[PDB]
RNA sequence: CAGCUUGUUGGUGGGGUGACGGCCUACCAAGGCGACGACGGGUAGCCGGCCUGAGAGGGUGUCCGGCCACACUGGGACUGA
RNA sequence: AGAAGCACCGGCCAACUACGUGCCAGCAGCCGCGGUAAUACGUAGGGUGCGAGCGUUGUCCGGAAUUACUGGGCGUAAAGAGCUCGUAGGUGGUUUGUCGCGUUGUUCGUGAAAUCUCACGGCUUAACUGUGAGCGUGCGGGCGAUACGGGCAGACUAGAGU
RNA sequence: CUGGGCAGUAACUGACGCUGAGGAGCGAAAGCGUGGGGAGCGAACAGGAUUAGAUACCCUGGUAGUCCACGCCGUAAACG
RNA sequence: UCGAAGGUGGGAUCGGCGAUUGGGACGAAGUCGUAACAAGGUAGCCGUACCGGAAGGUGCGGCUGGAUC
RNA sequence: AACAUG
């Protein structure tokens, strides 16, 4: 996506009525100042001002890239 | 509203003499009317209902007013039958009855309603005024040298005075020591069947 | 397969308490062994020991009965299943037979009871009831 | 001198070659009023004869009910055939909040502060057996310390120990 | 059943019908009351029931029952219709309020007299 | 109701605004979203609260208080903090 | 002295007899009552429940554990797919170390006012109203704990497979 | 030609497991398509009897079908 | 350039009416048989085929929730 | 063989 990365975040939280911990996943967009990120790739993010219609995040650094 | 009807009739139906001393009762202790001498089915609801009626026609309290007394009695700590009979014993017309200033309950209600009393120097005319601890219950200077207030000057002995209040000499005034707990309450009625009535 | 070995641990104790067996053996883990220490300190079982199997180890519990054939353990219930975990805070810990039972609480300070976690002011995962 | 309540009197029927032969059953609760209660069914051709076999049956089947001084010691849930009765202790200002079948079992046993709810079938005979089944599940604080080998001060909560001190001094 | 099934598919409360339609929110609803006639009840319990086919301002045509003995409804009397069902009449879910727009109250009532419509005494 | 999406999703240079931004424009890339319900259809101002209930829940949004939307219907700008 | 009425009385569910009517007239929330001795229809007397109100209809929750998290079921009452393979998903044996996301402790910030609970005050009392404290179950920031769940880095052979 | 199971040895791998919404495959008998084959049996149909009638049961015949090759069908009190 | 309202066009989608016709529920003392419940007078039910005023009959496979000597 | 109905 040409200086843009897509990151699948995930977070777990109780069900309000039943109490089971439900795991869900999001898909946010982020900005690569240089296009170095591929499929896999644990990445750390930080949220910013609006950079496009959908980009709200920036790539900080890559820790333990795609094995 | 008040009841303003026959008084022996609702002591015969409830099978309990609610006023103090009655020769019309104990000639007929069975319920009134034309089917009075029956041997009736004693329902569990009947034992709870007629127990609640024994307190409404002792104290002279309507049903919506008696229910609001239950609303706070169940909501205060302690018990529920203790605190319901406490706040019924704290009403001003009952305090005048316990002090000996009136022969019956209904004449205790008019002497409060007609404004013959004060409490803290304040002219009151509401019969369900609830006195608190340390409340003086004074009496109007106009109401001295009056027939029903001086006919109760010499009759200060035939009924006992409870421990929680106190009457004094010719300056008639009533001092509340504390709120009455249980033991100095006159008992024609049990106090648990009223509590079980409002759970239905 | 084998999910939840702690619920197996309590079901083995029920199925022999109900059958008046004197002892039970079962595969050993350090969570089953620490639950056996809470059951001994609260007087529900008598002494337990660790034998040795082919592989791993083996936990052996001596059950306790009265002079007459009285169950010294009344019930056993697993609370925090693996399909639904149950956690409690120190202000609203559970309470078994109005306090006549014992809830096994897994706090960060080890395994505790209700009365050991209430006066230390901690909560955790509510493992079991015994009563 | 005892407390007695008849819970239900139904008329049962048997069919013969001539017609229908009727009979009466009369479930009766007989209790001490203090700590003991008994349940007896009893049945006969006439209602007072069916009651009297129930009273004599209920007096030969007493059992002791553990109390604290007005209420039961811990919540229990009893199981008859398909009657489910949940018993639950209460503060001393409470009366006996209970249905009409379980009320007779608890008032004859001398209970004053109870919460009861019947959760299964509505048959008066099986609600009474499920209330009896829950009263057997109750067990004393001094008996749960002999069962565990501890003292009483560390098996019972302190809030109900003081209700033993206040109840008789 | 199995908490993960309740996460995926919850509990759905069962469906009850609108137990008094053709009033549509109103407690009472007036109508024009054509076709005053008389119907028989079901298999037991036989009599001559006095009903009417009233066209409401809910724009519906319903059969309504006339309580009390004797009335004065012909073809175009304004009636006030309430709810209330009659067990032995199968298609009848509405009663006519007596002491209303055109329905005179029941004559010679001295008991209960507030149903069926009647002043005390003159 | 199972395929929706072409200024659509991202980039660059300009424009624009009080301000970030496909907000607009040209060009380049070919993406974005969806069975964790996209796109449709039906209904609804949301909330502090209110009613009920042992609680958990279920129903509701009326007075009063908060925020929002509109001002015959539809569209538009002007002035001005 | 100027000031009481309304409903109900077969069962649930407090409160019963007489006359009139005769499957008629009517009643009824349900079971049902009425066909010549009707405690159920109509009136009367008597009674009960309430009271400046008392009924009725509509609407919501309760009872209803009849959507069941608290708190249900599926051999025969309604309910195990005809049977298997497998995708997403949910769940996962024993053990060492570590992280501190879940979880748990504490503290700060916030969760307006009213309403609600509690305790005092004021309206002659009450409703109403003033103050104080709870509550506001949460969320964010900081600092502790590491048993359990999870992540990461290895070990193991009992499960599984060869 | 080919699939699964059980027991023993404990040689090897080191949690590689269980379940599985959707989906997919298999799935008695009847039936459908094309092409064969057709002894016996036997829906339909026909006659005979029985009966108030007998569109049935019982009797005499008898077509599809039952068989095979290749596809479709996807249902059963497919049940323990 | 954009642009409301209007015009033209082909579809989508939700309702009402409709000669005639399909079943469904319920009405009383209607008409014609007797299929099920007893071995219900040919054990009954299930799937499927063909046939018959009507229930039903027959074939093929299945089940016992039948087999009474 | 045989036998419907209320
Ligand atoms: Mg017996
Ligand atoms: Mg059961
Ligand atoms: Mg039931
Ligand atoms: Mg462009
Ligand atoms: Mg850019
Ligand atoms: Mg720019
Ligand atoms: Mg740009
Ligand atoms: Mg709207
Ligand atoms: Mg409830
Ligand atoms: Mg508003
Ligand atoms: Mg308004
Ligand atoms: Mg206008
Ligand atoms: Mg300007
Ligand atoms: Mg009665
Ligand atoms: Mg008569
Ligand atoms: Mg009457
Ligand atoms: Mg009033
Ligand atoms: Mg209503
Ligand atoms: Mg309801
Ligand atoms: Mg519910
Ligand atoms: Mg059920
Ligand atoms: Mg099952
Ligand atoms: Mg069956
Ligand atoms: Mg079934
Ligand atoms: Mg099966
Ligand atoms: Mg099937
Ligand atoms: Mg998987
Ligand atoms: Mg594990
Ligand atoms: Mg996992
Ligand atoms: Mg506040
Ligand atoms: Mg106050
Ligand atoms: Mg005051
Ligand atoms: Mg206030
Ligand atoms: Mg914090
Ligand atoms: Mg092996
Ligand atoms: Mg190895
Ligand atoms: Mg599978
Ligand atoms: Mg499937
Ligand atoms: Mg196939
Ligand atoms: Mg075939
Ligand atoms: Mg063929
Ligand atoms: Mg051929
Ligand atoms: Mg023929
Ligand atoms: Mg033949
Ligand atoms: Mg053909
Ligand atoms: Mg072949
Ligand atoms: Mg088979
Ligand atoms: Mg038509
Ligand atoms: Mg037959
Ligand atoms: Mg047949
Ligand atoms: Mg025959
Ligand atoms: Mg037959
Ligand atoms: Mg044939
Ligand atoms: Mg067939
Ligand atoms: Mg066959």
């Amino acid at each position: 996506m040409q200086k843009t990365i897509v990151v699948e975040l995930e977070d777990r939280m109780r069900h309000p009525l039943y109490g089971k911990i439900i795991r869900t996943t999001k898909k946010v967009k982020a900005h690569d100042e240089d296009s170095v990120a591929g499929i896999g790739d644990r990445v750390s993010l930080m949220e910013t001002r609006p950079l496009s219609a959908t980009k709200r995040w920036r790539l900080v650094e890559i820790l333990e890239k795609a094995k | 509203a008040r009841y303003t009807g026959p008084v022996t009739r609702k002591s015969r139906r409830l099978r309990t003499d609610l006023v103090g001393g009655d020769q019309a009762f104990e000639k007929r202790p069975y319920p009134p009317g034309q089917h009075g001498r029956a041997r009736i089915k004693e329902s569990e609801y009947l034992l709870q209902l007629q127990e609640k009626q024994k307190a409404r026609f002792t104290y002279g309290v309507m049903e919506k007013q008696f229910r609001r007394y239950y609303e706070e009695a169940v909501r205060q700590p302690g018990k529920t039958g203790e605190e319901l009979l406490k706040i019924l014993e704290s009403r001003l017309d009952n305090v005048i009855y316990r002090a000996g200033l009136a022969r019956t309950r209904r004449m205790a209600r008019q002497l409060v309603s007609h404004g013959h009393f004060n409490v803290n120097g304040v002219h009151v005319n509401v019969p369900s005024y609830r006195v608190s601890q340390y409340d003086i219950v004074d009496v109007r200077d106009k109401s001295l040298n009056t027939v029903p207030f001086q006919i109760a000057r010499e009759t200060a002995g035939e009924r006992p005075i409870p421990s929680w209040l106190q009457v004094v000499g010719e300056r008639q005034r009533v001092l509340i020591h504390q709120l009455p707990e249980r033991a100095q309450i006159d008992v024609p009625l049990t106090e648990q069947l009223i509590v079980e009535y409002y759970s239905k | 397969t084998m999910t939840d070995p702690i619920a197996d641990f309590l079901t083995r104790l029920r199925n022999a308490n109900s059958a008046y067996h004197d002892e039970v053996s079962l595969p050993h883990s350090k969570l089953k062994a620490n639950i056996a220490q809470i059951l001994k300190n609260e007087g529900y079982i008598s002494d337990f020991r660790t034998e040795d199997a082919r592989v791993g180890k083996s936990l052996v519990i001596q059950l306790k009965y009265g002079p007459s054939r009285e169950r010294s353990i009344a019930g056993l219930r697993r609370v925090s299943k693996p399909g639904l975990r149950v956690y409690a805070k120190s202000t609203n810990l559970p309470r078994v037979l109005g306090g006549l039972g014992v809830a096994i609480i897994s706090t960060s300070s080890g395994l505790l009871t209700d009365r050991q976690a209430a006066r230390q002011g901690v909560g955790g995962e509510v493992l079991a009831y015994v009563w | 001198n005892y407390l007695e309540r008849v819970v239900a009197i139904n008329r049962v029927s048997k069919v013969v070659k001539g017609g229908r032969r009727f009979s009466f059953t009369a479930l009766v609760i007989v209790g001490d009023g203090n700590g003991m209660v008994g349940v007896g069914y009893g049945k006969a051709k006439e209602v007072p004869a069916a009651i009297a076999k129930g009273v004599e049956e209920a007096r030969k089947s007493f059992f002791r009910v553990p109390l604290i001084g007005g209420t039961i010691t811990h919540p229990v849930q009893g199981e008859a055939a398909a009657g489910v009765v949940l018993l639950r202790p209460a503060s001393p200002g409470t009366g006996v909040i209970a249905g009409g079948a379980a009320r007779a079992v608890l008032e004859c046993a001398g209970v004053h502060d109870i919460l009861a709810k019947s959760l299964g079938s509505d048959n008066a005979i099986n609600v009474v057996h499920a209330t009896v089944a829950a009263l057997k599940l109750l067990q004393r604080p001094e008996e749960v310390a002999a069962r565990r080998g501890l003292p009483i001060e560390d098996v019972a909560p302190a809030g109900m120990l003081k209700a033993r001190r206040k109840s008789e001094a | 059943p199995t908490i993960q099934q309740l996460v995926r598919k919850g509990r759905r409360d069962k469906i009850s019908k609108v137990k008094t339609a053709a009033l549509k929110g109103s407690p009472q609803r007036r109508g024009v009351c054509t076709r005053v006639y008389t119907t028989t009840p079901k298999k037991p319990n036989s009599a001559l029931r006095k009903v009417a086919r009233v066209k409401l301002t809910s724009q519906v045509e319903v059969t309504a029952y006339i309580p009390g003995e004797g009335h004065n409804l012909q073809e175009h009397s304004m009636v006030l219709v309430r709810g209330g069902r009659v067990k032995d009449l199968p298609g009848v879910r509405y009663k006519i309020i007596r002491g209303s727009l055109d329905t005179q109250g029941v004559k010679n009532r001295k008991q209960a007299r507030s149903r069926y419509g009647a002043k005390k005494e003159k």
